[PDB]
């Protein structure tokens, strides 16, 4: 898996991969690694997938609950502060490995969270089995304050990177973006990877098949 | 209080629970050899009410039982909910459907415990059940708020139950009731003791048990179908006054 | 290994309104064959069904405790259940026992019961499901099915064709597997009816 | 009876829940709290009957954060449990959710504690009311206050005690005209206020004020050589 | 009726059994303290009942640390009750935050542990009110003085039980803020043999206290030979 | 007085009191049109002092499911947060939004929770919930009893009689939320003791959109009699 995030001069930019394995075996090909926390808040998932579902699950159901108090707009300091808490609390038994982006009233902020409950709060953050690959295009090609376009091409250059040097990821590029006054969640970005072409056919006809019993049953 | 006798040995509580039940609607039951009903009346009678609900009073308890209730109705719907779990208990722990007298004692004895643990108030709720098992067959029952069960062949709770009662003992003809039969005498039944008179369709809620390839079945009439009974009353009686 | 203990093998796959759903019929120890005649697939509706393959033990727990559910379900309810809905119930089954879990990849496939378009899932064994639109696999033969199910399937298939898919998926690959096989069960469910058919197999 | 123990009575009310309104005035005390542009201000009388006792432990006022400042009316004790509750589930708020708890949220929140005391026959009410100021992000400077009964909302300026009619007669009389609000207008007002409500030509010694501004979010409870400085200019016009 | 019970109010917003509990405190004998410039001064009017008991027993003057005194007035199971209390908040205090516990918040601490006995229909208000005493170099001398309600207020001078009013009326006297410890004996001295009344009630014992300078925080009975110096002023400026 | 008690007619009697809190409160209105379903009601402050934009008696639930009360509002407090917490319970489980009659059952039974034990009232608060699932609307009424009922249109509260009766001779089907939030405030100004200003009333409406509390220039609009 890959996840990648960065802050420019307006809000944020997210992306990850789409391959989800199960050994050295791939299961999925377009899944959804980028998960819904609130209209300005989404995070990104690595580790066990199961894991990562139901805490960010957990934590958009605590701040739509939250919010609706309130009657505001939520923060990223209270879903990293849930995360960390949840987590240091079942001492790594969580494999939950985030990327949590949003932006507020306070401007974006990005964080990195760690299935032990260890936060890091940074302009560029990676994560998965692809991280070194992701980082090895951010630390070379990164800079402040940069447009929204920019932001986004060295996010899919990252995931791309994680892609075509790692196993465990491929077959698409997903991203989203968040600004103060927008949010565009792009499913898919890119697909760098397509099948091949068939060139026979293998259809099998009514008879090929034997059977020994039959039956109907009609329904309306 | 409900943990204490009188003197003459008496358990006013359970009786004044028992009397809570003349105030709600009133639901009666007729059993019969190709099935058995309900039918209860709407007092849910307003120009503004939607009705959006399949049955207000019918409540399905399993894929072969259903139940009608009389009396405080937040105390039916903890029952009709602790019903469904006892089913599927025994369904989890057998995996045969449960048989329409286990759940009536399982009920029952819920009953009884709050007539003698402390603080807390009888179940003023007397319910029928109708159902099919694989060893009695069509069956009904009638429960009462002391956590007393009976197998009944017709039988009726609520407003005006004993002059129901007393009409179901004079025009009941055991052996020999069909379901038209059954549904005839409903209409009747159920005329001939409300107050607001006509028996409009709206004010009434009638479901059959029935069975068909070896599947239950529990339908629910509608509007037009109940009609067509209430139309075939009115003429059943203008002809027993035209024997003038 | 452990799901290796009793064996299985699973396949669900679509059409164009219409879905397939297939398994295997041996039930026996490590390697010892007991019966085959086991039940590994289960109604949970009319143009909805569920299909576990692992520990037999757990199987049947699994099945009962979902009916448990969906029963109340749609009795509290007044309506039968959407297959997205169940995947989430059993993701939540499964999820309850994250540390205690049952050994099995469940496998949904049904149809709405409004629009009637067709519906295919996968689970793991603490509950993180995988909607994919072409084809899923559970069992000890997963990397064999998932090789004829690749070069087999089409986009849009009828039942006739989409029948012979399948079949002709799990037959060569239960036939590269030693402890699944004794026999493939198939069941095709449309609108307006639920095909179901007996394969002939090897028994070896 | 109907009096005795929190039951409905036949027309729908709770005397006991009525009867402990009648709690705060047996302090014999009144507050006000006034709110402007960029300021709000809190305000009550610091009464001692002996001179043994030090006037520095006689307070009303009291720092619930560095940016939520109280005052409290009623019985005495009662006001010192339901401060620290206020602080506790203020320091709980961040501990959690990692940032300040507003006015508008804690106000609920001991709101919601009281309100089960009238739902559960355990514990007693408590004989106290609650004044809170704080400024807020967008919003601006609050000021809201809390009833024995769990009710709550925010006010532009309401008072505490037994002089509270003839207060809030004063200050709606006062508000309607909508002058230019500032920090030297408001606690002119409310003292004002509080020296019609009374007639008794304040000193600095009686009242104790605490205040919170936009320029300064902090409360701060003022001196007696701060408060001189406001009361000489009433006497001019 | 409405004064049976503490989670009870009348019409009026009164909890009359809190008041019934001050009722107790003001028919028990007076104690009295003193902040000086230098520590603090506790004394107490110990009433003999019967000559059988020693000299000693029923001690109304409690070490609660090592740096703070208490005296009581009222029932007096209650106030050993309360003194048990007292000394338990500051061991964990000690346990905890590792320094001594300061006044102020031990006597919040106690206050709270007494109001909440106001509220609840199982249990009674206590019947006693009682002072602490403590010095610091940092802290300073300091008084407090604590009610049935679980009200808490600092003080310069205090009086509890039935004669608090005339030892108010002394207490106003004294220029206490000038004055060191061992001078302020006397004066205690003075007022608990003014306040005391022989035909009311029979003999009595003087008990004295104090912690200051002169004791470095350490709270202490006083010594004999000053104790004895002190009855001694207080029998001759009875001569008016 | 007490609660686990019947009376020898057979009637609970510190329910019907919490009824009689009921029928002291502010006024509401329900109506249910073809495509929503319009929920209003008095907010009316005894002073200019009181800050009318600090507390709601309109409150949402979910996207799709809205509040309103008639009686205590410490007593609604509790329930808001209770169907706020049962909704996502019914997500966190299914992830579908909970429908409006799951919420309704599930809500009186917490009802009817505070009905059975000593030591506790119930609420002195009806609710009328409104909610748009399946492309339907919905409106229900749930009481202090644990008891619901599915209406087309009512009203809570001071002159729940004659506000209900203006509604079954001034109301029925074929209309849309236009023409029923009209039909909503002239049933509000049956009991309206002044000039009904923007901010001294509080609606909201559900549709296929979701809930959605109007604001004061929206209230103003239709003040008028416009629309």
């Amino acid at each position: 898996t890959t996840i990648a995030g960065v802050v420019y001069k307006d809000g944020i930019v997210l992306g990850a991969d789409t391959r989800a394995t199960e050994g050295m075996v791939v299961a999925d090909k377009n899944c959804s690694k980028i998960h819904f926390i609130s209209p300005n808040i989404y995070c990104c998932g690595a580790g066990t997938a199961a894991d990562t579902d139901m805490t960010t699950q957990l934590i958009s159901s605590n701040l739509e609950l939250h919010s609706l108090s309130t009657g505001r707009l939520p923060r990223v300091v209270t879903a990293n502060r849930m995360l960390k808490q949840m987590l240091f609390r079942y001492q790594g038994y969580i494999g939950a490995a985030l990327v949590l982006g949003g932006v507020d009233v306070t401007g974006p902020h990005l964080y990195s969270i760690y299935p032990h409950g260890s936060t890091d709060k940074l302009p560029y953050v990676t994560m998965g089995s692809g991280s070194l690959a992701a980082m090895a295009v951010f630390e070379d090609k990164f800079r402040p304050d940069m447009e929204e376009e920019e932001a986004k091409n060295l996010v899919s250059e990252a995931i791309a990177a994680g892609i075509f040097n790692d196993l465990g990821s491929g077959s698409n590029i997903d991203l989203c973006v968040i600004s103060k006054n927008k949010l565009d969640f792009l499913r898919p970005y890119t697909v760098p990877n397509k099948k091949g072409t068939r060139l026979g056919r293998y259809r099998c006809e009514k008879g090929t098949t034997a059977v020994l019993t039959e039956k109907i049953t009609p329904l309306e | 209080r409900t943990t204490i006798f009188s003197p003459e040995g008496r358990l006013y509580q359970v009786e004044y629970a028992m009397e809570a039940i003349g105030h709600a609607g009133t639901c009666l039951g007729i059993l019969a050899n190709d099935g058995v009903l309900l039918a209860a009346e709407r007092r849910n009678i307003h120009k503004l009410l939607d009705e959006v609900f399949f049955s207000e009073k019918i409540y399905k308890l399993n894929e072969d039982m259903a139940c009608s209730v009389a009396g405080i109705t937040s105390d039916a719907n903890v029952l009709t909910n602790e019903l469904r779990l006892i089913a599927q208990r025994y369904l989890l722990q057998y995996q045969e459907p449960i048989p329409c007298e286990q759940l009536v004692t399982a009920l029952c004895d819920i009953k009884q415990a709050y007539t003698q643990f402390g603080g807390k108030r009888p179940f003023g709720v007397s319910l029928l059940y109708i159902g099919w098992d694989k060893h009695y067959g069509f069956q009904l029952y009638q429960s009462d708020p002391s956590g007393n069960y009976g197998g009944w062949k017709a039988t009726c709770i609520g407003n005006n139950s004993a002059a129901a009662v007393s009409m179901l003992k004079q025009d009941y003809k055991e052996g020999e009731m069909t379901l038209k039969s059954a549904l005839a005498l409903a209409i009747k039944v159920l005329n001939k003791t409300m107050d607001v008179s006509k028996l409009s369709a709206e004010k009434v809620e009638i479901a059959t048990l029935t069975r068909e390839n070896g599947k239950t079945v529990i339908r629910v009439l509608k509007q037009k179908e109940v009609e067509q009974l209430i139309k075939k009353h009115e003429e059943e009686e203008a002809k027993a006054e035209r024997e003038k | 290994s452990i799901m290796s203990y009793n064996g299985g093998a699973v396949m669900a796959m679509k059409g164009k309104n219409c879905v397939a759903i297939a398994a295997d019929r041996r039930f026996g120890i490590q390697a010892q064959m007991v019966t085959t005649d086991f039940q590994k697939i289960f109604p949970m509706g009319d143009r909805l069904y569920i299909g576990l393959a692992g520990l037999a033990t757990d199987v049947q727990t699994v099945a009962q405790r979902l009916k448990f559910r969906l029963n109340l379900y749609e009795l509290k309810e007044g309506r039968q259940i959407k297959p997205y809905t169940l995947m989430s119930m059993v993701a939540n089954l499964l999820y309850e026992k994250r540390f205690g879990p049952y050994y099995t990849e469940p496998v949904i496939a049904g149809l709405d019961p409004k629009t009637f378009k067709p519906f295919i899932c996968s689970l793991d064994l603490i509950g993180c499901p995988m909607v994919t639109d072409d084809f899923v696999v559970s069992g000890t033969c997963a990397e064999q099915m998932y090789g004829m199910c690749e070069s087999l399937w089409e986009p849009n298939m009828d039942p006739d064709h989409l029948f012979e898919t399948i079949s002709q998926a799990m037959l060569n690959a239960v036939d590269r597997d030693a402890v699944s096989g004794m026999g493939v069960i198939v069941h095709i469910i449309e609108k307006d009816k639920i095909t179901t058919r007996t394969l002939k197999a090897r028994m070896d | 009876f109907d009096r005795h123990i929190t039951i409905f009575s036949p027309e729908g009310r709770l005397y006991q829940v009525e009867y402990a309104f009648k709690a705060i005035n047996q302090g014999g005390l009144t507050s006000v709290a006034v709110r402007g542009k960029d300021c709000a201000v809190i305000v009550t009388q610091k009464k001692v009957p002996d001179k043994l006792l030090d006037s520095s432990t006689v307070t009303h006022l009291f720092k619930i954060t560095e940016n939520i400042g109280c005052v409290m009316t009623g019985m005495t004790a009662d006001s010192r449990s339901q401060v620290q509750r206020a602080r506790y589930e203020a320091a709980n708020w961040k501990y959690k959710y990692g940032y300040e708890i507003p006015v508008d949220m804690l106000c609920k929140r001991i709101a919601d504690i009281s309100q089960v005391y009238t739902q559960n026959a355990e514990m007693r009410p408590l004989g106290c009311c609650m004044i809170l100021i704080g400024i807020d992000e967008e919003q601006g400077p609050q000021v809201y206050k809390c009833d024995p009964a769990g009710y709550y909302c925010g006010f532009k300026a309401t008072a505490a005690g037994v002089k509270q009619t003839e207060s809030t007669s004063f200050l709606e009389k006062k508000v309607k005209k909508k002058f230019d609000w500032t920090f030297e207008q408001t606690v002119e007002t409310a003292i004002t206020c509080l020296s019609t409500v009374l007639s008794i030509d304040f000193k600095p010694s009686e009242i104790e004020v605490g205040v919170v501004t936009v320029e300064n979010p902090k409360f701060r409870i003022l001196t007696e050589a701060e408060i001189d400085a406001h009361l000489v200019a009433l006497a001019e016009r | 009726g409405y004064d049976l019970s503490a989670s009870t109010f009348s019409p009026d917003g009164r909890v009359f059994q809190v008041e019934y509990a001050m009722k107790a405190v003001e028919n028990s004998s007076t104690a009295i303290g003193i902040r000086c410039k230098d520590g603090v001064v506790f004394g107490v009017e110990k009433l003999v009942l019967s000559k059988l008991y020693e000299e000693g027993s029923n001690k109304r003057l409690f070490n609660v640390d090592r740096h703070v005194g208490m005296a009581v007035a009222g029932l007096l199971a209650d106030a050993r009750s309360l003194a048990d209390i007292a000394r338990e908040e500051a061991s964990n205090f000690r346990s905890n935050f590792g320094y001594n516990i300061p006044l102020k918040h031990l006597a919040d601490r106690v206050a709270m542990y007494v109001h909440a006995y106001t509220l609840y229909s199982a249990v009674r208000p206590f019947g006693c009110s009682f002072m602490l005493g403590s010095y610091s170099v940092n802290d300073g001398a300091q008084l407090y003085m604590i009610d049935p309600s679980g009200v808490s207020y600092g003080y310069w001078g205090c009086a509890i039980g039935k004669a608090r009013q005339a030892a108010k009326t002394e207490i106003e006297k004294l220029q206490m803020k000038e004055m060191t410890c061992r001078d302020i004996v006397k004066e205690v001295a003075k007022i608990i043999y003014i306040v005391h009344d022989e035909v009311k009630d029979k003999a009595f014992e003087l008990e004295l206290s104090w912690v200051g300078e002169l004791t470095n925080g350490r709270h202490e009975i006083v010594p004999k030979d000053i104790r004895e110096e002190a009855e001694k002023y207080a029998k001759e400026s009875l001569k008016e | 007085f007490s609660l686990t008690t019947f009376s020898p007619s057979g009637k609970l009697v510190q329910i019907e009191y919490a009824l009689a809190a009921v029928a002291g409160g502010a006024p509401s209105v329900g109506i249910k049109a073809a495509n929503g379903v319009v929920l209003a009601t008095e907010k009316k402050q005894k002073s200019i002092l009181y800050d009318e934009r600090s507390v709601h008696k309109v409150e949402p639930i979910t996207k799709h499911i809205g509040l309103v009360y008639s009686g205590m509002g410490p007593d609604y407090r509790v329930l808001v947060h209770r169907a706020r917490k049962l909704a996502q319970q019914y997500y966190l489980v299914y992830q579908e939004p909970i429908p409006t009659a799951q919420l309704v059952q599930r809500v009186a039974s917490v009802m009817q929770e505070y009905t059975q034990s000593g030591g506790v009232r119930p609420f002195g608060v009806s609710l009328l919930i409104c909610g748009w699932n399946e492309g339907r609307p919905y409106l229900f009424q749930s009481d202090p009893s644990g008891a619901y009922f599915a209406w087309k249109a009512t009203a809570m509260g001071k002159n729940y009689v004659n506000g209900k009766t203006f509604l079954e001779k001034r109301y029925n089907e074929d209309l849309e939320l236009e023409d029923a939030i009209h039909t909503a405030i002239l049933t509000l100004k049956e009991s309206f003791e002044g000039q009904m200003t923007e901010d001294n009333i509080e609606v909201g409406i559900c549709n296929e959109a979701g809930f959605r509390r109007l604001t004061p220039t929206e209230v103003k609009d239709y003040l008028a009699a416009i629309a």
